[PDB]
C-alpha cells in the first residue's frame, strides 16, 4: 500500500492533503487539553443580566456581592 | 498566535460586557420612566 | 442502477411519510412530502422513454404546486396564532385549501386528470407504490387534523371521485388506469367518513393496499398491461385465475369477501350521522365500478380468449414467480370478513 | 349572496311564483357556467368565439331548465292547492327534462330526464319536509 | 459633508482605474522588451483621457438585432456595482458600516456577472453568447470556493464585518495562518474578474471580443472601467483580509498608506501574470475550482472549525 | 405589516395563477413555482421578525433548500424532454392519452 | 401524533420549538411569551373542544397582542379625531408631540 | 374593557444623571462593587414583579446612589477620570484597551482617597442574592383558575359485555 | 418614509405579476432577480439582514443557472416579452390598475387590519429591546447546529439525495 | 439613508456617460452597419436558438452547493455557542456528506462535459 499513498502523493497530492486534514480535524479534538475551554467560555461570557435571586437566608454557597469571594472564578481564563 | 490573541479578545469582551452589566439597572429605571411618562402625555391628550 | 444509488432513493421513499407520520411541525410533514416526491421520479424515468418523461413532469409539476400550497397554508396559520400545528381556533379558508392541496396530491376529483395518465406511462412496482405507499401521508396528515376539516368539502370531493373513478374505469382496456380510478374510487371512500371517524379510513387503506398489490404482482408476473393480455393467463398462469377473481370481486365490494367490509362499516359510521344520501349515491356507484372487474373477470377466467402459438414456448419453460407474499396478501384479502370485529376495532 | 336561494322557502309553494321562477333560473344558470367553465378548459374550442358560444348554449339550456322546473312547481301548487306535494316538484323536473330534451333534439333525453329530475325534485321536497341532511356535521 | 466623501471615495477610484490601464500598457511593455505610452504626455500620463475622451466622442451602435433595453442597462449595472463595491471598504474606516459587510462583496460581485449575460444574450451575436455562456460556466466554477474559503478564514475573525479583520491582524497576518486559502483566494479572484489567464469572457484568440463585440465606444468603456475598477477592489480585499496593514487609532493615514501599497503590489501581480502565462480552456478551470481547489477547501474549512475549538481560539461576537 | 403580508400573499396568488395556467414553455412556469417560494419565504422571515422568534429562522433556509432542490430536478426533466422532443414545449407531452 | 415515536423514546426533534412560548437563543422572549404560555396552561388536560370554550378570554389576549387589531383601530379613531379637530380648528398638539420636548434623561 | 392606570408626570420624577456614555463605561467597574445593593434590589423587584409601575421607587434610589457615586468622583478624582473618558470617548466603539495608562491613574486614585477596588474578570458577571423587605408576589402574570381537569374513570378493567356486540358475531 | 415597506411589496407584487404573465425565462429571471432584491430590501426594513442577503445569493446562482439553461432549451427565435404581445402588456397594466382599485376600495370599506394607508409606518418593528447584544439573525439559523439539529440532517440529506436523484434523471 | 445615497449617486453617474455617449457624438446610421457582426460575412441564422450545454448537470450540482454553503455561513455565530461539540459533529458531517456526494459525482463522471 506504501508504493500506492506514494505514486498517489506524487501524481494527486491535493487528495491526499485533503484527507489528511479531514482526519486532523475529526482527531485533534479528541487530543487536545485545551479543547474543554471552549464551551468554558462560551458560558463565561454575559451576553444578559445575571438576574439576582432573593435571600431567602438558605443560599450559603451563594455569594452577597460580586467582589464577595464566592462563585465561579476565571482565574483559569484569566491565566491561559 | 491567533489562540493567543483571540483568547485576550475574548477577555476583553468579558470586561465590556460587565460594564454593560453594571450599567443595566440605571438604563432600566430610565427606560420604564420614560415609557411610563410617554404614556401618560399620550393619555392625557386620548382625554382632550 | 448501482446499489448505493438504490439504498439512498429507496431509503429516501421510505423515510418521507416517516418523518410526516412521526412528526409534530407542519414544516417537517411538508419535507417529508418532498423527499417522498424528490426521491420517487428517478424510480418512474428509469425506462428513458417519453412516456416516462412526461409522466415525471406531470407528476412533479402537479406535486409541487401542492406542496406550495399547502406551505402556504403552513405559513398563514403561523403569522396566526403564532404557532406551527394547526389549532381549532384557525381560518376555515386555510384548512380548506389545505384539504384541497392534499387531494390534489392524493389524485381525488376533481383533481385526478394526472394519475391515469402518470400510472399508465411508468412500469408496475412504481405504480404499486405510487397508489399505496404515497397515498399514507397525505392521509396522514388529514387523520391529525379530522376534526377541523369541512365535511361539505369533502363529501362533494368523495362523490366526485366515487361518480369519475366509476365513469372513467369503466372504458378503459390497459390495466393499469383501472387500477388508477379504484384507486381514486377508493380514495374517495376513505375521505368520506374521515372526519366522523378516521379509525375506518385506515381500515379501507390497509384492504385496498393489500388487494391492490397482489393485483400488481399478478400483472407484472406476465408484464400485462391490458385486457387481451391477461385473457392469456389460462395458458401461462392458470393457478392465478381463482385468487384473480377473488380479488377483483372484493375490490368490487361483493360479500362473503373483505372488499365489502370497508363499504359497509363506512355506510353504518354514515348514517350514525344522517348522511343517507352520500353513502347510498357511493353504494350506488360502487356497483358501477364492480361492472368493469366483472366485464375483466370474464375475459380473463371465465371463458378462454384464443393464444398464440408462441405462448407454447412459455408452457415449456419454468418459473420463479410469484413470492410467497402474493399468496398470503390473496388470502387475507378474500377470506378474513369473518374476523370484521378484529378488523373495525 | 344565500340569502337569495333562501327565499325560496320563506313561503310555501304557490306563492311568490315569479321569485322562485327567477331563483331557479339563477341557480340553472350558475350550473350551466360551471359546466361551459369545465367544458370549454377540457375539449376546448377552435376558436374562442365558438368557447364563447358553448358557454351561452349551456347556460341558456340551463337556465330554461331551472325556470320551467320552478315555474310548473308553483303553478301546481297554485291550481290543486297541495303545496307539501313531491309530486308538484316531480312535475316540475319532468317539465324540466322535457325542456333539456327539446335543446338537445331528442326524445330519449326528454324522457330520461323527466324521470330523473322528477324523482330528484321529489326527493328534494321530501328532504326538506322530513328534515334531511345533505352534507350534515359530524355529531355522532 | 457625506456627499464630499462620496466624491473623495469615488473620483479618485475613477483616476486610478485610468492610471491602471496605464500601468498594465507600461508593465507589460517592459516585460516585453518595450516602452510602452510615452508620446502623449510626460511617460504617458494622458493616453487614458485621451482614450476615454475618444471614445465618448464616437457614434455608438445600436443594432438591429438587439434589445436595447437590456443592451443599455448592462454596462450601466457594471459600473454602478464596481463602484458601489469600493464602499464598505475600511481604509481604515469604511463610508458605509455594515455588519454583513462581506455578504455584501460576494452578493454585488455574484450580481456583476448578469451585466455580462445581459449583454451577450442582448447583442443578439454568437460570440456574444459564447461570451456569456462562457461567464455563466466561469461562475459555477469559483463561486463554490469563494465563500468557503472566506468562511474558513473568517471562523477566526468572528463576523462578516470587515473592519473586526483590522483587530484580528492587529499583530500577524492572516496569511501565515491561511496562505492556502490565500493562494486559491487569489486565484479565484483572478477568475471573479475575466483576467488573464481566465480572460476567457473576452477571449480574442476564440471569440473577437466576447460580450463586447457589438458594445462600442462609450457603454464598451463602461465595461472596461468596471473591469478595471474591481480589479483593485478585489486587491484591496485581498490586502484587507489577508495581509494586515499597520491599525494605531492615532495613525489612519499610515494604514491607508500600507493598504495602498500591498493594493499596488498585488495589481502589479495581477498584470505581471497577464504577461507571463497563457489562457486557460474554460473546462479546465471548472475541473481545477472542482477537483483540487474544492476538496481542499472543503478540508481546510472543516479544520478551521476545529482549531478554535482545540486551541480555545473562538473568536468574540463584538 | 398587514399591508406586506396582504401583498405577499397576493403576489404568492399572482404566481400560482401564472403555475396554473400555463403557455408553451415550461421553465416560465418552474419560475413561476420559485416566485411562490420566494413569496413565502418572505412572508416567514417577516412573521418570525415581527414575533422576535429567533427560534424559527431555521425555517425559511430549509424552504430554500428544498424548493431549489424541487427547480434542480425540474431542471433535469426539463433536459429529458427537450432531448426528446428538442423543446421544452407542454404540447408535446400528450401522448398518454391512450 | 399520528406515530407518536419522540413520545415513545423520549426524545425530542421538532417538538421544542413549536409555540412562541418555546426555549429561544440566549434566553430572549418573544412577543406574546405570557399570553402564549396562559393559553397552553389553560388547555392543558381538558382537550380541544373545551379549550375553545374555557380559555377563549386568553386566546383573546393572545390574539390581540399578536395581531393587535384593537390597538390600531383605537389609535386609528384617535388620529381621524385629532385631524378632524385640526381641520375645523379645535386642538393644537402640545409641545412635547411637535419634537419640541425636554428629551429626559 | 378595563383601564389602565399610569403614574402621574410628578410621581416618576427624579434627579437624572445626564451624563454621557464613555463616563458611564469608564465608572461602571466601580459603580457595580458601589451599588450592587440598591440596583439589584430594584432589577430583582423588576422581574419579579414584571411591572414598570410597581419598582419605581427602587429606581429613584438608583438614580440617588448613582449620584452620590459621581459626586464622591466629582471631589476627589475630577481630573484622572476626565482624562480616562475623554480618552475613551474617542474611539468609535468606546474600548478599554485604548485608554490603559489613564485607567491606570483613576483607580490608582480611587484605591488610595476612597478605598475602591476594581472588580477582577468575572465578579460582575454572577448572580448574587439580594434580600428585600418585600413580599413574593402571589400571580404575577394574573393568570385566572385553571380549568377544571376531566375525571378520570375509575375501576379494573374487565372485559366486554357478551364481547364484541357487532351485527351477528357471538364474541 | 412610512410609505418605503408598503413601496417595496408592491414592486415584488408587480415583479411577481410580470413573472407570472410567463414572457421568455430570460425576462422572467430578470424579475425574479429584481423581486429577490426587494425581499432582501424589506426584510431588511423588518430588522434581519442575514435572511436578506441569503435569498438574494441563492437566487442569484439560480437565476444564472436557469440563463444556461433557458439559453439551450426554452429560447425562440423571436423571443417574448411584456411589450410584444398586446394582450400581456393590457392584462399586466389592467393588473396594476386593479392593485390600484382594491387597495383604495379596501381602505374604503374595509377594516384597517389589511391596508390603512392613513396609519401606514406605523406598524413595522411592533416591539423591540432596547439594551439588546444578541438580537441578529443568523444566531436562530445557528441554532440549526446547536438546537435544531433536526431540519440540519433533514437539508444535507436532502441535498445529498439531490445529487443522487439527478444524476440518475440526466443518464442516458 | 447613506446605501441609498451613494447607490443613486452611482446610477446617476453611468446614466449621465450613457446620455452623454448617445447624444453627443455625430451619427451616420445605416442597415450595413447596424447588422449583427459573424467575422465580416453574413449570419447563417439567428443566435437565439437552442446552444447545447454540456456542464448542466455541473450547474444542478452547483445549485445544491450553494446551498450548502447557505447551511455552512451561520458558523461564526454556531461558533459561540454552549453546546460546542453538537457543532463540531454536525458541521463535520455536512463537509462529509457534501464530499461524499461530490466523490460520488465525479467518479460517475458528472464532472466531465458530455460530448
Ligand atoms: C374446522 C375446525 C378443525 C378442528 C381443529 C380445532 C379443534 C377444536 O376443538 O376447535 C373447536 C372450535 C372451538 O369450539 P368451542 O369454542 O369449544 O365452541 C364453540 C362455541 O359454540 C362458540 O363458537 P361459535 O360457533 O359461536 O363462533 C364463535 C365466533 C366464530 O366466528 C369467527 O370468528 C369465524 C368462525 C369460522 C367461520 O363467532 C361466531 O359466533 C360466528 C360469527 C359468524 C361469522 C361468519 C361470517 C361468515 C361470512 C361468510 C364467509 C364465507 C367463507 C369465507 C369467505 C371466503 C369466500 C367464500 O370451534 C371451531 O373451530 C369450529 C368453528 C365453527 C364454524 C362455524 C361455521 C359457521
Ligand atoms: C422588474 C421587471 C419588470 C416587470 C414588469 C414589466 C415592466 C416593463 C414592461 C414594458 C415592456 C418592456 C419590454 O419588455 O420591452 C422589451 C425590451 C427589449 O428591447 P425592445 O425589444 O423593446 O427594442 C425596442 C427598440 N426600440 C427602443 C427602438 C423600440 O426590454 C425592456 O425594455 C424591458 C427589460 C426589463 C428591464 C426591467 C428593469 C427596469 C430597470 C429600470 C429602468
Ligand atoms: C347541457 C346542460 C348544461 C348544464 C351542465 C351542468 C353540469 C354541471 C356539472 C359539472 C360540469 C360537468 C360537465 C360535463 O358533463 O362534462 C363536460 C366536459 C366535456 O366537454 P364537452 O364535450 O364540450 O361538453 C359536453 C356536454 N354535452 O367534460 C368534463 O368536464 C369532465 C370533467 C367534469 C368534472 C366536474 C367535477 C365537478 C366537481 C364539483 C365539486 C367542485
Ligand atoms: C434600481 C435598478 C438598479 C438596482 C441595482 C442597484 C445596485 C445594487 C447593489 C447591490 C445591493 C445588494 C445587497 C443589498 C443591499 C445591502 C444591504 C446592507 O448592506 O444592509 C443595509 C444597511 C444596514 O445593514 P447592517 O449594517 O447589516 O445593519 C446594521 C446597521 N447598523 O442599511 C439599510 O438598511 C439600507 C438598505 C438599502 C440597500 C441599498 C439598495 C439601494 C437600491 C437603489 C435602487
Ligand atoms: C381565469 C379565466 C381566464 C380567462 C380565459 C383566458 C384564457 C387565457 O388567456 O389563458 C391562457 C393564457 C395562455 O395563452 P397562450 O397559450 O399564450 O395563447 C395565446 C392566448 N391567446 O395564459 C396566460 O396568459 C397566463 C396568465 C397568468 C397571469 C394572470 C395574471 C393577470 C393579471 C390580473
Ligand atoms: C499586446 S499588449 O500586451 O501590449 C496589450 C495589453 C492590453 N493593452 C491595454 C491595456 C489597457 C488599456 C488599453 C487601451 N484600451 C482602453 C479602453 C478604455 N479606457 C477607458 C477609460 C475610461 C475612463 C478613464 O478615466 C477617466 F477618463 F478619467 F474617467 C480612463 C480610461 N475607456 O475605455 C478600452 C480598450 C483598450 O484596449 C490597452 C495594450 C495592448
Amino acid at each position: 500500500i506504501s508504493a500506492f499513498l506514494k505514486n498517489a502523493w506524487a501524481k494527486e497530492p491535493v487528495l491526499v492533503v485533503s484527507f489528511s486534514v479531514w482526519g486532523l480535524a475529526i482527531i485533534m479534538p479528541m487530543i487536545s487539553p485545551y479543547t474543554k475551554y471552549a464551551s468554558m467560555i462560551n458560558k463565561a461570557t454575559p451576553y444578559n443580566y445575571p438576574v439576582p435571586v432573593r435571600d431567602d437566608g438558605n443560599m450559603p454557597d451563594v455569594p452577597s456581592h460580586p467582589q464577595d469571594p464566592l462563585g465561579p472564578s476565571l482565574d483559569w481564563l484569566k491565566n491561559l | 498566535r491567533m489562540m493567543r490573541w483571540n483568547q485576550e479578545r475574548r477577555r476583553l469582551l468579558i470586561e465590556d460586557l460587565e460594564a454593560r452589566i453594571a450599567l443595566m439597572p440605571l438604563f432600566q429605571a430610565e427606560k420604564d420612566r420614560r415609557t411610563l411618562q410617554i404614556l401618560r402625555e399620550n393619555l392625557e391628550e386620548e382625554a382632550i | 442502477m448501482n446499489p448505493i444509488t438504490l439504498a439512498i432513493i429507496y431509503f429516501t421513499i421510505f423515510l418521507g411519510p416517516v418523518i410526516t407520520m412521526s412528526s409534530t411541525n407542519l414544516m417537517l410533514m411538508w419535507v417529508g412530502l418532498e423527499f417522498s416526491l424528490l426521491a420517487i421520479i428517478p424510480m418512474l424515468i428509469n425506462k428513458k422513454n417519453p412516456r416516462s418523461t412526461e409522466a415525471a413532469t406531470k407528476y412533479f409539476v402537479t406535486q409541487a404546486t401542492a406542496s406550495m400550497i399547502i406551505l402556504l397554508a403552513i405559513v398563514l396559520n403561523y403569522k396566526q396564532l403564532g404557532t406551527w400545528m394547526f389549532q381549532q381556533q384557525t381560518n376555515g379558508l386555510i384548512l380548506n385549501m389545505t384539504l384541497m392541496a392534499l387531494s390534489m396530491k392524493l389524485g381525488l376529483a376533481p383533481f385526478h386528470f394526472w394519475l391515469p395518465e402518470v400510472t399508465q406511462g411508468i412500469p408496475l412496482h412504481m405504480g404499486l407504490i405510487l397508489l399505496t405507499w404515497q397515498k399514507i401521508a397525505p392521509l396522514s396528515i388529514l387523520i391529525q387534523i379530522y376534526p377541523l376539516l369541512n365535511s361539505t368539502i369533502i363529501l362533494m370531493l368523495a362523490i366526485t371521485s366515487i361518480f369519475m373513478g366509476a365513469w372513467g374505469g369503466l372504458n378503459q382496456t390497459q390495466m393499469r388506469k383501472i387500477m388508477a380510478y379504484s384507486s381514486i374510487a377508493h380514495m374517495g371512500w376513505m375521505l368520506a367518513i374521515l372526519p366522523y371517524n378516521p379509525s375506518l379510513t385506515l381500515l379501507n387503506l390497509m384492504i385496498y393496499i393489500i388487494l391492490t398489490a397482489p393485483m400488481f404482482m399478478a400483472l407484472m408476473l406476465n408484464n400485462s398491461m391490458t385486457i387481451n393480455s391477461i385473457s392469456l393467463l389460462w395458458n401461462k398462469t392458470p393457478a392465478m385465475l381463482t385468487m384473480i377473481s377473488l380479488m377483483l370481486l372484493s375490490l368490487g365490494g361483493l360479500p362473503p369477501l373483505t372488499g365489502f367490509l370497508p363499504k359497509w362499516i363506512i355506510i353504518t359510521e354514515l348514517m350514525k350521522n344522517n348522511c343517507l344520501i352520500m353513502a347510498t349515491l357511493m353504494a350506488m356507484m360502487a356497483l358501477l365500478n364492480l361492472f368493469f372487474y366483472t366485464r375483466l373477470i370474464y375475459s380473463t377466467s371465465l371463458t378462454m380468449f384464443p393464444t398464440n402459438n408462441n405462448s407454447k414456448m412459455m408452457t415449456h419453460q419454468t418459473k420463479t414467480k410469484p413470492n410467497l407474499m402474493f399468496s398470503t396478501l390473496a388470502i387475507m384479502s378474500t377470506m378474513t370478513l369473518p374476523l370484521a370485529p378484529q378488523l373495525i376495532t | 349572496v344565500k340569502r337569495f336561494f333562501e327565499s325560496y322557502h320563506e313561503v310555501p309553494d304557490g306563492t311568490q311564483c315569479h321569485r322562485k321562477t327567477y331563483i331557479t333560473t339563477a341557480l340553472g344558470g350558475i350550473c350551466g357556467i360551471i359546466g361551459s367553465a369545465y367544458s370549454v378548459s377540457l375539449n376546448p374550442a377552435d376558436s374562442t368565439l365558438e368557447a364563447v358560444a358553448r358557454v351561452g348554449r349551456y347556460t341558456f339550456t340551463a337556465a330554461a331548465i331551472g325556470a320551467m322546473f320552478g315555474l310548473t312547481t308553483c303553478v301546481s301548487a297554485q291550481v290543486r292547492e297541495k303545496p307539501d306535494d313531491p309530486l308538484n316538484y316531480f312535475i316540475g323536473g319532468c317539465a324540466g327534462g322535457l325542456t333539456l330534451g327539446a335543446r338537445t333534439h331528442s326524445y330519449g333525453t326528454a324522457a330520461m330526464g323527466c324521470v330523473y329530475m322528477g324523482t330528484a325534485a321529489a326527493l328534494f321536497k321530501i328532504g326538506k319536509l322530513e328534515g334531511w341532511e345533505l352534507f350534515p356535521t359530524p355529531k355522532v | 459633508m457625506f456627499f464630499i466623501n462620496i466624491l473623495t471615495l469615488l473620483v479618485p477610484i475613477l483616476i486610478a482605474m485610468a492610471f491602471l490601464t496605464l500601468v498594465e500598457r507600461k508593465i507589460l511593455g517592459y516585460m516585453q522588451l518595450r516602452k510602452g505610452p510615452n508620446i502623449v504626455g510626460p511617460y504617458g500620463i494622458l493616453q487614458p483621457f485621451a482614450d476615454a475622451m475618444k471614445l465618448f466622442m464616437k457614434e455608438p451602435m445600436r443594432p438591429l438585432t438587439t434589445s436595447m433595453s437590456l443592451f443599455i442597462i448592462a454596462p450601466t449595472l457594471s459600473l454602478t456595482l464596481a463602484l458601489s463595491l469600493w464602499v464598505p471598504l475600511p481604509m481604515p474606516h469604511p463610508l458605509i458600516n455594515l455588519n454583513l459587510g462581506i455578504l455584501f462583496i460576494l452578493a454585488t460581485s455574484s450580481l456583476s456577472v448578469y451585466s455580462i449575460l445581459w449583454s451577450g444574450w442582448a447583442s443578439n451575436s454568437k460570440y456574444s453568447l459564447f461570451g456569456a455562456l462562457r461567464a455563466v460556466a466561469q461562475t459555477i466554477s469559483y463561486e463554490v470556493t469563494m465563500a468557503i474559503i472566506l468562511l474558513s478564514v473568517l471562523l477566526m475573525n468572528g463576523s462578516y464585518s470587515l473592519q473586526t479583520l483590522i483587530t484580528t491582524q492587529e499583530h500577524m497576518w492572516l496569511l501565515l495562518p491561511a496562505w492556502p486559502m490565500a493562494m486559491m483566494w487569489f486565484i479565484s479572484t483572478l477568475a471573479e474578474t475575466n483576467r488573464a489567464p481566465f480572460d476567457l469572457t473576452e477571449g480574442e484568440s476564440e471569440l473577437v471580443s466576447g460580450f463586447n463585440v457589438e458594445y462600442a465606444a462609450g457603454p464598451f468603456a463602461l465595461f472596461f472601467m468596471a473591469e478595471y475598477t474591481n480589479i483593485i477592489l478585489m486587491n484591496a480585499l485581498t490586502t484587507i483580509i489577508f495581509l494586515g496593514p499597520l491599525y494605531y487609532i492615532n495613525l489612519p493615514e499610515l494604514y491607508s498608506t500600507n493598504f495602498m501599497m500591498e493594493a499596488l503590489l498585488l495589481s502589479s501581480t495581477f498584470l505581471w501574470i497577464r504577461a507571463s502565462y497563457p489562457r486557460f480552456r474554460y473546462d479546465q478551470l471548472m475541473h481545477l475550482l472542482w477537483k483540487n481547489f474544492l476538496p481542499l477547501t472543503l478540508a481546510l474549512c472543516m479544520w478551521h472549525i476545529s482549531l478554535p475549538i482545540f486551541t480555545a481560539g473562538v473568536p468574540p461576537y463584538m | 405589516m398587514p399591508s406586506t403580508f396582504f401583498n405577499l400573499t397576493m403576489a404568492f396568488s399572482l404566481s400560482l395563477l401564472g403555475t396554473l395556467m400555463f403557455r408553451s414553455h415550461l421553465m416560465s412556469t418552474l419560475l413561476c413555482l420559485e416566485g411562490m417560494v420566494l413569496s413565502l419565504f418572505i412572508m416567514t422571515s417577516v412573521t418570525s421578525l415581527n414575533s422576535n422568534s429567533m427560534s424559527s429562522m431555521p425555517i425559511p433556509i430549509t424552504i430554500l433548500v428544498f424548493a431549489a432542490c424541487e427547480a434542480a430536478v425540474g431542471l433535469a426533466l426539463l433536459v429529458k424532454v427537450s432531448n426528446t422532443y428538442g423543446t421544452d414545449y407542454v404540447q408535446n407531452l400528450n401522448l398518454l392519452q391512450c | 401524533p399520528f406515530l407518536d415515536i419522540q413520545k415513545k423514546l423520549g426524545i425530542s426533534l421538532d417538538r421544542h420549538f413549536m409555540f412562541l412560548s418555546a426555549e429561544q437563543p440566549y434566553k430572549n422572549a418573544a412577543r406574546c411569551h405570557a399570553f402564549e404560555k396562559e393559553w397552553i396552561e389553560c388547555a392543558h388536560g381538558i382537550g380541544g373542544t373545551r379549550a375553545k370554550k374555557e380559555c377563549k378570554i386568553e386566546f383573546d389576549d393572545f390574539e390581540e397582542c399578536l395581531l393587535r387589531y384593537k390597538t390600531m383601530r383605537r389609535m386609528h379613531d384617535i388620529k381621524k379625531q385629532r385631524e378632524k379637530l385640526m381641520k375645523e380648528g379645535k386642538y393644537t398638539p402640545p409641545p412635547h408631540h411637535s419634537g419640541r420636548e425636554e428629551p429626559r434623561p | 374593557p378595563g383601564i389602565v392606570e399610569l403614574p402621574t408626570l410628578e410621581e416618576l420624577k427624579v434627579e437624572e444623571v445626564k451624563v454621557s456614555s464613555a463616563v458611564l463605561k469608564a465608572a461602571a467597574h466601580h459603580y457595580g462593587a458601589q451599588c450592587d445593593k440598591t440596583n439589584k434590589e430594584f432589577m430583582l423587584c423588576r422581574w419579579e414583579e414584571k411591572d414598570p409601575r410597581r419598582c419605581l421607587k427602587e429606581g429613584k434610589l438608583v438614580n440617588g446612589c448613582a449620584l452620590n457615586f459621581f459626586r464622591q468622583i466629582k471631589s476627589h478624582c475630577a481630573e484622572p477620570f476626565t482624562e480616562y473618558w475623554t480618552c475613551l470617548d474617542y474611539s468609535n466603539m468606546q474600548l478599554f484597551r485604548h485608554c490603559r495608562q489613564q485607567q491606570a491613574k483613576f483607580d490608582q486614585c480611587v484605591l488610595d482617597k476612597l478605598g475602591w477596588v476594581r472588580p477582577d474578570l468575572g465578579q460582575l458577571s454572577k448572580v448574587t442574592k439580594v434580600k428585600t423587605d418585600r413580599p413574593l408576589p402571589e400571580n404575577p402574570y394574573h393568570s385566572r383558575a385553571r380549568p377544571e381537569p376531566n375525571p378520570v374513570i375509575e375501576g379494573d378493567l374487565k372485559p366486554a359485555k357478551h364481547g364484541t356486540r357487532f351485527f351477528f358475531w357471538t364474541v | 418614509m412610512n410609505n418605503y415597506i408598503f413601496v417595496l411589496s408592491s414592486l415584488f407584487l408587480v415583479g411577481c405579476l410580470g413573472l407570472a404573465l410567463k414572457p421568455s425565462p430570460i425576462y422572467g429571471g430578470l424579475g425574479l432577480i429584481v423581486s429577490g432584491f426587494v425581499g432582501c430590501l424589506m426584510v431588511l426594513g423588518f430588522g434581519g439582514s442575514f435572511l436578506g442577503l441569503m435569498v438574494f445569493l441563492i437566487y442569484l446562482g439560480g437565476m444564472l443557472v436557469v440563463f444556461g439553461y433557458t439559453t439551450a432549451m426554452a429560447t425562440e427565435e423571436y423571443p417574448e416579452t411584456w411589450g410584444s404581445n398586446w394582450l400581456i402588456l393590457g392584462f399586466l397594466v389592467l393588473g396594476v390598475i386593479m392593485e390600484v382599485f382594491l387597495i383604495c376600495v379596501l381602505n374604503y370599506y374595509d377594516e384597517v387590519g389589511v391596508i390603512n394607508l392613513d396609519g401606514l409606518g406605523d406598524w413595522l418593528m411592533y416591539e423591540v429591546d432596547d439594551v439588546g447584544v444578541m438580537l441578529e439573525g443568523g444566531i436562530g439559523v445557528a441554532a440549526m447546529y446547536s438546537c435544531a439539529t433536526w431540519m440540519m440532517v433533514v437539508a444535507g440529506w436532502s441535498l445529498f439525495a439531490g445529487i443522487f436523484i439527478i444524476i440518475e434523471i440526466t443518464r442516458d | 439613508m447613506n446605501l441609498y445615497t451613494v447607490i443613486f449617486i452611482n446610477i446617476l453617474l453611468s446614466l449621465t456617460l450613457i446620455l452623454v455617449a448617445f447624444w453627443l457624438p455625430q451619427m451616420n446610421l445605416y442597415s450595413e452597419k447596424a447588422n449583427p457582426y459573424e467575422c465580416g460575412f453574413d449570419p447563417t441564422s439567428s443566435a437565439r436558438l437552442p446552444f447545447s450545454m454540456k456542464f448542466f448537470l455541473v450547474a444542478i450540482t452547483f445549485l445544491l452547493f450553494d446551498l450548502e454553503i447557505a447551511l455552512l455561513l451561520p458558523l461564526p455565530w454556531a461558533i459561540q455557542t454552549i453546546k460546542t461539540s453538537t457543532m463540531m459533529i454536525m458541521a463535520f458531517i455536512l463537509v462529509t456528506i457534501l464530499s461524499l456526494g461530490l466523490a460520488y459525482e465525479w467518479t460517475q463522471k458528472g464532472l466531465e462535459w458530455t460530448e
